[PDB]
């Protein structure tokens, strides 16, 4: 539950 | 007296348009910056003062920006 | 997904040439003067990049030991898009599960290593360290000063985004997108193969794309149909490819794969860089999946290229302080 940045990803369908 | 490329001198000026013109909430000034007003004040400054900045003399393969 | 994937890797159609082939002695700080880093580079091989990869052989275990068996890795669920997480050692039982045993696709390629023993085996092309922000314009104190190998936002000191690992089974597909906060990547295929479609960052297709983003259709809607020119290009083992800010790419794994890559800003294009920024914010990307720190960094380019030239300072007496002790080390 920390909260991230920085992460790689496209957006969803 | 040195020389910039375009692509700097451009992307510097869009840079300073940008950060000054944003909202204190969404400025994000980080801890290092003393006082960002002068900052800017001072880009402006230099970006006219490099606006001749010559291409071919701009090519000298090491970056303006380096640690010494 | 309504669109058939199979017919647009068997396709003709994205028969553009974007891609320059180079020699690593070329792509040096002089050729990104030149030409303002515009163009996506491929190098067939690795001569003269001055990078360093790990053994030949390295596995998704051997990654899996270098970082932690409990470091949580964000997973991407090839079917939806969406992600999930689990732990570096469940990823691993995937990983070496057979394929014909593994009910769902998934892809890892957000694994960010630096602060691991993983950090000093891999270096990315050294032209790269004489351009990125990280390495020139963010107080290095700061930078030095992080120990948090995961990404978690409350412990980073620093943008951290520079090393990569990504692993990729046979049949993973990642869609259209642009890198966060228009940065440029470098990606290396240490084992296996990638296919990339590219569509340039015109105006039109950025527009295009933004669209696209906001419409919600991205699986109904491949997007290198919808643009003029769309190039389709194949990286084969020991390939390094660079993309430059903005290029609008989706990925398709043929073979199980290993890369190591990353991601920069830098100084050439930087509208380009606040163009892709202006886009994450309309179509309201969630923070975790942006560059972390973005108008920060700018701050401090302001601030080295006015001291660079200038010889005046706007930071703090206590960061010019902390900088001049480096100096002096
Ligand atoms: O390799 C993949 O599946 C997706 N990778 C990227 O889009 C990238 O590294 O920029
Ligand atoms: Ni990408």
């Amino acid at each position: 539950a920390p909260a991230t940045g920085g992460v790689k990803k496209p957006h969803r369908y | 007296q040195v020389h910039l490329t375009h692509f700097e001198l451009e992307g510097l000026r869009c840079l300073v348009d940008k950060l000054e013109s944003l909202p204190l909430h969404k400025k994000c000034v980080p801890t290092g910056i003393e006082d960002e007003d002068a900052l800017i004040a001072d880009v402006k400054i230099l970006l006219e003062e490099l606006a001749s900045s010559d291409p071919k003399l701009a090519l000298t393969g090491v970056p303006i920006v380096q640690w010494p | 997904r309504t669109f058939d994937l199979e017919e647009k890797l068997q396709t003709n159609k994205y028969n553009a040439n974007f891609v320059t082939f180079m020699e690593g002695k070329d792509f040096n700080v002089e050729y990104i003067q030149r030409g303002g880093l515009r163009d996506p580079l491929i190098f067939k091989n690795s001569d003269g990049l001055g990078i360093k990869m790990p053994d030949p052989d390295f596995t998704v275990n051997d990654v899996k030991m270098c970082v932690g068996s409990r470091r949580m890795v964000d997973v991407m669920d090839v079917n939806t898009q969406k992600g999930i997480e689990m732990t570096m050692a469940q990823w691993t039982r995937y990983y070496e599960t057979p394929e014909e045993e593994r009910e769902k696709l998934y892809n890892v390629i957000s694994l960010e290593f630096s602060h691991t023993r993983l950090e000093n085996m891999v270096q990315r092309p050294s032209t790269v360290d004489f351009i990125d922000w990280v390495d020139n314009m963010w107080p290095r104190h700061l930078k030095e000063s992080q120990t948090e190998s995961t990404n978690a936002i409350l412990e980073m000191q620093y943008p951290k985004v520079q090393k990569y690992c990504l692993m990729s089974v046979r049949g993973c597909y990642t869609d259209f997108h642009v890198d966060f906060g228009g940065t440029s990547v470098w990606y290396h295929i240490h084992q296996g193969g990638k296919v990339f479609w590219l569509i340039p960052p015109t105006a039109h297709n950025l527009e295009l794309y933004e669209n696209w983003l906001l419409s919600g259709k991205q699986g109904d809607i491949f997007l290198g149909d919808r643009v003029s020119d769309c190039q389709r290009i194949e990286l084969k083992q020991g390939y390094t490819f660079v993309i430059p800010s903005g290029w609008i790419h989706a990925v398709y794994t043929p073979t199980d794969t290993l890369v190591f890559g990353g991601n920069f800003l830098h100084s050439f294009n930087i509208p380009m860089q606040l163009k892709i920024y202006s886009i994450e914010d309309r179509t309201r990307v969630p923070n975790k999946f942006r560059y972390p720190f973005y108008y920060e960094m700018c701050w401090y380019v302001l601030e080295r290229y006015v001291y660079c030239i200038t010889n005046r300072s706007h930071l703090t007496k206590d960061f010019q302080k902390e900088s001049l002790s480096m100096d002096m080390e």
